[PDB]
């Protein structure tokens, strides 16, 4: 909704947010005591790495290597007072906000691959019960790329 | 002369158990005494930190604490048997108790850390100063290597130098220079708090700036931020220094007191251009370290589109409006 | 005894840290000379060097029990011994 200024300055930010989100690992899915419990924290893996994927590689295509850029200038903790700044009110105390005390350590800073790309989507379909909304949107995210989606 | 600092240190040994007999010889020290003020008491200056120096001089760890303990209650027979006067820190050598207290506590700081790095740092740093005793008594030695620790510091950073001349850098060799930044800085954390209880030394600080600068042109995103918010941390304690220093000298010569302010005025812009390619996030708290150096953040807010950053300036400020 | 001069000895080959370790370990059982000792083992822990271990075996003992203008009876024995007043410190 806002102007160009802040949209590459927000993209920029967002584009940190969805790479902080694909780098988390895959969660500890044996670790659980249930089958349903488990099964369930994997869906929703999938589901990250698939929907901050997607987001992450049209961010990427704007420019060269723009990913890059993205890290070396906010990965800096003073990108981190610039996310809790655009996104709360500096009002709020930034002791307990868990933003403010995260330890963004040696981000990956790579694009991702498409194969992964595509088990983290075949994996997440039933992330959101399978809405046409969810795959339409998927099968448009993979209509400008060169793999097409199984 | 050495027969009567041979005599408050004797006077000290009883000012353990008794003071009585104690302060009959501080008694007999201000009558018998000079007491002509320019020299005669920097005479008794010259014993009080002499012995000072011995307390220092003196289960290595656990030793040196109760070592912490005696030069504590050699700042507290002072404090008693008074022992208000005297200061002869001129150049190079009051505040050299302070001084050897901070050092005590670095020598305490750097045998918490004890690991093969820095005690084979500290082995090539002691054998180039003068040979060592080769009966056993191989640490191969503190209780003069803390009255002179600093000199431990600039030369656990030329084994740093060359441990990065066969670094190859390789990702393991970024993380043994790095392991020792944490261990000068936290030495530096531990002099802060212990003034809060209250040239060679600043070359090698600007020398690991420019080798943590060196570093993160290659390395792996958060590790580039740790040295980073790490050389934010010691840079901030090299300012501190010079801005207390400034505070303690004003008025006549005066000169010297505004040749001293361009000289730490080239180096906040000095240490501002290096963190012009770094995070801004920490601009922010390296202007309030230095809580002035403006035309660094104002510089920031410019290359950028906080015109909110410079309002946010502005609105808690004295003069920046004049200044922006 | 025994055990201390045994961990020790030139027919020891292999001698790594942890044979000197454990040869500093069994003083404490014992019930003569301690410290003639305690200078017999970091001394041998020298010559196996062939001027990296006496290194590590001040890195595994976490320090005024080591000697030294005794030991000298030599340029990165006291430079060990600097960043040895600094660990410790």
């Amino acid at each position: 909704h806002s102007s160009n200024v802040q949209w590459r300055a927000l993209s920029e930010l967002a584009a940190l947010c969805y790479l902080i989100a694909f780098q988390v690992p895959r969660p500890k899915i044996k670790l659980i005591k249930g089958e349903a419990g488990q099964n369930l924290l994997e869906m929703m893996a999938c589901d990250r790495l698939s929907q901050s994927g997607h987001m992450l590689l049209n961010l990427s295509r704007g420019k060269q290597d723009f990913l890059k850029e993205i890290v070396e200038t906010f990965a800096n903790k003073s990108g981190q007072s610039a996310l809790y700044d655009a996104l709360f009110s500096s009002q709020s105390p930034k002791d307990t906000s868990f933003l403010g005390s995260d330890d963004i350590g040696n981000i990956d800073v790579r694009e991702p691959e498409l194969e992964d790309l595509t088990r983290y989507d075949v994996g997440a379909i039933r992330a959101h019960n399978g809405s046409l909304q969810h795959l339409t949107w998927l099968g448009l995210q993979w209509n400008s790329l060169p793999a097409l989606p199984g | 002369k050495i027969k009567l600092l041979k005599a408050a240190f004797l006077q000290y040994c009883r000012k353990d158990l008794g003071h009585a007999q104690m302060v009959v010889d501080e008694l007999f020290s201000s009558h018998s005494d000079l007491d002509s003020d320019s020299e005669l008491d920097r005479a008794v200056t010259q014993i009080s930190v002499d012995l000072m120096d011995d307390y220092p001089a003196s289960i290595i760890l656990h030793q040196l604490e109760d070592k912490m303990k005696a030069h504590s209650f050699l700042m507290d027979f002072i404090h008693q048997v008074g022992l208000f006067g005297r200061l002869g820190s001129f150049p190079v050598r009051l505040l050299l108790c302070e001084h050897a207290e901070k050092l005590s506590a670095a020598i305490v700081l750097k045998n918490h850390h004890s690991r093969l790095s820095d005690l084979v740092n500290t082995a090539i740093l002691i054998a180039l100063n003068k040979r060592e005793y080769e009966i056993p008594s191989n640490l191969t030695p503190a209780d003069v290597f803390f009255r002179e620790v600093s000199q431990v510091d600039t030369i656990c950073e030329c084994l740093l130098e060359h441990e990065e001349q066969v670094l190859r850098d390789s990702i393991e060799w970024a993380e043994v220079v790095i392991n020792v930044n944490n261990i000068l800085k936290d030495m530096l954390q531990a002099a802060s708090h212990y003034r809060q209880n209250r040239r060679t030394v600043i070359i090698r600080q600007h020398e690991i700036v420019l080798k943590v600068a060196y570093p993160q042109a290659d390395s792996n995103l958060r590790n580039i931020v740790t040295e980073q918010l790490v050389a934010l941390i010691d840079c901030f304690l090299d300012g501190y220094v010079s801005q207390l220093k400034s505070v303690d000298k004003s008025s006549n010569r005066e000169r010297y007191d505004n040749l001293e302010m361009e000289y730490l005025q080239k180096r906040s812009d000095l240490l501002s251009p290096l963190l012009s390619l770094g995070q801004y996030l920490w601009a922010a708290s390296l202007a309030e370290k230095y809580c002035d150096f403006d035309i660094l953040v104002q510089m920031c807010e410019q290359t950028d589109n906080q015109s909110r950053l410079q309002r946010y300036m502005t609105q808690f400020a004295d003069q920046n409006f004049s200044d922006f | 005894p025994q055990l201390i001069g045994l961990y020790i000895c030139e027919e020891n080959r292999r001698a790594n840290e942890y044979d000197f370790k454990k040869a500093l370990d069994l003083l404490e059982y014992i019930d003569i000379n301690i410290n003639d000792l305690k200078l017999e083992i970091l001394c041998k822990a020298l010559q196996r060097d062939n001027w990296v271990s006496k290194d590590s075996i001040f890195v595994k003992i976490l320090l005024p029990e080591v000697k030294d203008l005794l030991q000298a009876d030599e340029f990165v024995l006291k430079a060990n011994y600097e960043y040895y007043v600094q660990g410790q410190i």
